[PDB]
């Protein structure tokens, strides 16, 4: 039964029609009826034989299932392609999602549903348009596919084809009276996607078909979207739309020139100067209607440079490349605004090249502004803090100095990010809980790298007090990892991950300085993880007792001087003396260990299995609980 | 004589028939299908399915070969 059904599924995955011509034949009626509709899990996906047969595009097995058995054609299943897993699928949806036209024709001709959506409300027409084939979309439309049906994220049939760049598909869709003035959750109107993907033909087709040139939710028209992504051709096409007025034309030219200055793919600074100069000429082309530039406060992050107001100023920086980068940053931040999504990415990149040419001061200056802009947008800042840790550790490795206010600012940003990550983890149910937990652990490790770097610098008294205040503000929250490790537990752990890029040179765990700083700031020295190990348990469980004997010596001394119990028991009921894997660490801990008659009595009670529950005082109910 | 063992036998027979039939060994495929039908004495279901799902030439040969 189950084994034969699995064999049927395995053969139908390869489309072995002759194998299914015996595995599902010469039987009774109801014995194989369940087998035809039996979902089989394989490769991390769940599907019926019809669904996987249409996914692999084998027309013979699908035709035999649709003719000689009359299997119901609205079955549900999962999706392996499109980068993710989509449930609630359909045989027709899986067939149209790969371009197999004959199985789609057979399914529609024998009773499948053309509008059978998924968990994301993706109609089969959307899958066929995402694949890009035109004939299947034509047939599916001719069989009443309801071309105006959107998805869960409101991406209609036209927008996905416009983004993917299938000009024949968008031409046919606009031919069949689709909705060119569509909308989405982000406000994209099927022309923002084409401009973002930089497809000149689809933009031309949508313009010819009376598109709506309307600003989306993020405050960016498709013209400004194209200028944001350095797409000169899309800007040139959208700029002759005869309704762009004059302010938006010069704004588009300024944004395009600004984006060309610090885009990794399209870096061309001559193009930047010339587009900015064209914009300035168009501004200064009228005697009495000089479209004077909006005044901007001089941001300290860009060397206190202001935006150029006249072409006389722009002629003086045509050869100042390190000033043209700042001009591009200033212009695109004025145009896109501080709250836009795509502002932080160039600011990081212009930082990164400054990090490449051993010029880390301007790198920190740009990256801190990028971090602040990304922070006051509730975006994801887990990677920017890691970049800060890497650049700080590369500064320390090359015998350079790190400014203490910079470390204080990065530590404050990291603490705020860890707070937001805790809120996100405790708020998300199942969508990206693994991703959120991994980001949380990465943020915690980044904070530990930053604390190690702060210990490796020289800071003033007020700056050290600010750093310790931020560390204490984090510690009072008591962050935890997957295993329950606190900050001290990882700071005394040799198994704490350190990224290979430019942090192994400085941030080496376990680190005596980090442990002492955490204990002085007020870390829970008696804290335990889910396994029950204390910080002392982790540090005596160490494999380099001679190589960094000073480090182990200082960490054990600091842990016992902070007031940790030296005979605490984990979930396996092991004292740190027994957990000590090396003779040197055990000897050193035993020297540090001071006996207590209370500890001896508690250990005697735990060994004798005395019914101490509800008998000894409540505090001693905890004490005996871990000896 | 008609148990699961010979069932797996002619299952493999028609599997090789499919493989060599897509590869073009139509005489080998029709011989293997003859060996497959010569164990189950009344496969009416396959008698009707292979009249439809098979290509017209291979079953045109096989149906004539069945009296032989």
């Amino acid at each position: 039964m189950e084994g034969l059904a699995g064999y049927v599924y395995k053969a139908a995955s390869e489309g072995k029609v002759l194998t299914l011509a015996a595995l599902l034949l010469n039987r009774s009626e109801s014995d194989i009826r369940y087998l035809l509709g039996y979902v089989s899990q394989q490769g991390g996906q769940r599907s019926t034989p019809l669904i996987i047969a249409a996914r692999n595009g084998h027309a013979k097995v699908v035709r035999l299932l649709l003719e000689h058995y009359r299997v119901q054609t609205q079955q549900t299943g999962t999706v392996r392609f499109d980068g993710y897993v989509i449930d609630g699928a359909t045989a027709l949806w899986c067939a149209a999602g790969a371009g197999h036209f004959e199985v789609v024709k057979l399914l529609v001709s024998h009773g499948a549903n053309v509008n059978h959506t998924t968990v994301t409300n993706s109609t089969p027409l959307r899958a066929a348009c995402f694949d890009g084939r035109l004939d299947i979309v034509k047939y599916l439309v001719e069989n009443n596919a309801n071309i105006s049906i959107a998805n869960k994220y409101d991406n209609t049939c036209l927008m996905i084809a416009a983004y993917k760049g299938h000009t024949d598909v968008v031409r046919y869709l606009l031919e069949q009276r689709a909705d060119p003035n569509a909308k989405a959750h982000c406000g994209a109107t099927a022309l923002h996607f084409a401009a973002e993907a930089g497809h000149i033909d689809i933009v031309k087709e949508l313009i010819k078909w009376r598109a709506a040139i309307v600003v989306n939710g993020h405050g960016m028209t498709p013209l400004k979207v194209a200028a944001e992504s350095c797409k000169a051709d899309v800007v040139e096409l959208l700029l002759s739309h005869a309704d762009c007025d004059r302010r938006s034309r010069i704004e588009a030219l300024e944004l395009l020139g600004a984006s060309f200055a610090n885009d990794r793919e399209n870096y061309d600074i001559i193009k930047t100067y010339h587009y900015l100069y064209l914009a300035m000429l168009e501004r200064f082309q009228d005697g009495d209607n000089i479209l004077e530039k909006e005044v901007l406060p001089p941001i300290h992050a860009y060397g206190n440079r202001t935006e150029c107001r006249n072409p006389q100023e722009l002629e003086s920086i045509r050869q100042d490349r390190d000033a043209l980068h700042m001009e591009g940053l200033i212009v695109r931040e004025r145009i896109l605004g501080a709250d836009n999504i795509d502002v932080s990415h160039p600011i990081i990149y212009r930082g990164a090249v400054y990090a490449d040419n051993m010029e880390f001061e301007q790198c920190i200056k740009l990256w801190l502004h990028a971090l602040h802009l990304r922070q006051k947008g509730n975006r994801n800042t887990h990677k920017d803090l890691l970049r800060f840790a890497q650049v700080f550790s590369q500064m320390i490795h090359l015998n350079e100095t790190v400014k203490a206010p910079d470390i204080e600012c990065v530590l404050r940003c990291s603490v705020l990010e860890i707070e937001q990550s805790m809120n996100r983890v405790k708020n998300i149910s199942d969508a990206d809980v693994h991703n959120a937990m991994d980001n949380y652990e990465c943020n915690l490790y980044t904070f530990l790298y930053l604390v190690c770097i702060s210990t490796k610098t020289q800071c003033s008294e007020e700056d050290q007090c600010k750093i310790n205040k931020q560390i204490y503000n984090l510690i009072h929250l008591d962050p935890r990892t997957r295993e329950g490790f606190t900050l001290l537990h990882l700071a005394v752990n040799s198994n704490t991950p350190v990224d290979d890029f430019h942090t192994n040179d400085v941030c080496s765990f376990p680190n005596a300085l980090v442990t002492k700083l955490l204990l002085d700031c007020g870390a829970e020295v008696n804290a335990v993880d889910n396994e029950g190990n204390s910080a002392l348990h982790i540090i005596v469980q160490y494999n380099r007792p001679i190589s960094d004997f000073l480090t182990l010596h200082s960490i054990i001394i600091s842990l016992v001087e902070a007031g940790a119990h030296t005979d605490m028991t984990n979930k396996q009921n092991k004292t740190p003396l027994d957990k000590s894997t090396t003779g040197v660490s055990e000897i050193l801990l035993k020297t540090q260990m001071k006996m207590s008659l209370k500890c001896l009595a508690a250990r005697a009670v735990r060994a004798n299995d005395i019914n101490y529950q509800d008998q000894i005082p409540r505090t001693l109910e905890e004490f005996v609980g871990f000896h | 004589k008609d148990a699961e063992a010979v069932q797996k036998f002619f299952l493999e027979e028609i599997q090789l028939g499919e493989e060599l039939l897509a590869q073009g060994e139509y005489e080998k495929g029709v011989d293997h299908l003859t060996n497959a039908i010569a164990v189950c004495g009344q496969p009416q279901q396959l008698l009707q399915v292979l009249q439809q799902t098979l290509p017209p030439p291979v079953f045109q040969m096989l149906l004539t070969k069945l009296p032989t």
